[PDB]
């Protein structure tokens, strides 16, 4: 289920990882804000 | 004899100071060729 | 009565791939006076 | 004027979702006496795009 604020998830060994934007954190990247240009909203992502 | 005198005054006052400035710069810039050690100059 | 608030952050992350060892730890070592980078130890790292 | 005063607002919701789109934002301006004698309707851009 994705990460919030662009972030994209990888699989850890049966779990998941957010690889998360820059100074926006935590295990769904909600917390922080975000630095360098962005586009608003939430960009649609797949499941499986 | 009777006698009486009465006034009232009002004043008031404002001052206000602003400044702003902004700045953005842009680099870009591609090396082809040199030694990387002067290409990275 | 009188009130006043100050804040300040920074944050720098140099990354680097490539470089000899000390060159890569001189070049990644921030300066606060010059962010991007002082030109000879960049160099340096350019050249290792 | 100190157009700084006036609301950051975040940028509308991109025109066009994928291609060469747009975005813009307003000051959410209020008229007040300050506005009219500080010169801020000559000098303040109202909204950005």
């Amino acid at each position: 289920r994705p990460c919030q604020n662009g972030g994209l998830a990888t699989v850890e060994g049966t779990h998941c990882l957010c690889h998360c934007k820059p100074y926006t954190f935590g295990a769904a990247c909600e917390q922080g804000v975000l630095v360098g240009n962005q586009a608003g909203g939430v960009d649609g992502g797949w499941s499986c | 004899t009777k006698v009486e005198h009465r006034c009232t005054t009002n004043k008031l006052s404002e001052k206000h100071e602003g400044s702003f400035i902004q700045g953005a710069e842009k680099s870009i810039s591609l090396i082809r060729g040199g030694r990387s050690e002067y290409g990275a100059a | 009565a009188a009130s006043g608030t100050q804040n300040n952050v920074l944050r720098g992350e140099p990354f680097i791939r490539g470089g000899g060892a000390g060159f890569i730890s001189g070049l990644s070592y921030l300066e606060l006076d010059n962010p991007a980078g002082n030109k000879r130890r960049y160099s340096a790292w350019a050249e290792s | 004027c100190f157009c700084d005063h006036y609301a950051w607002t975040q940028w509308t919701s991109c025109s066009k979702t994928c291609n060469s789109g747009t975005q813009s934002r307003h000051r959410q301006i209020v008229v007040d006496k300050y506005y009219q004698e500080n010169f801020c309707e000559q000098i303040c851009s109202k909204q950005e795009t």
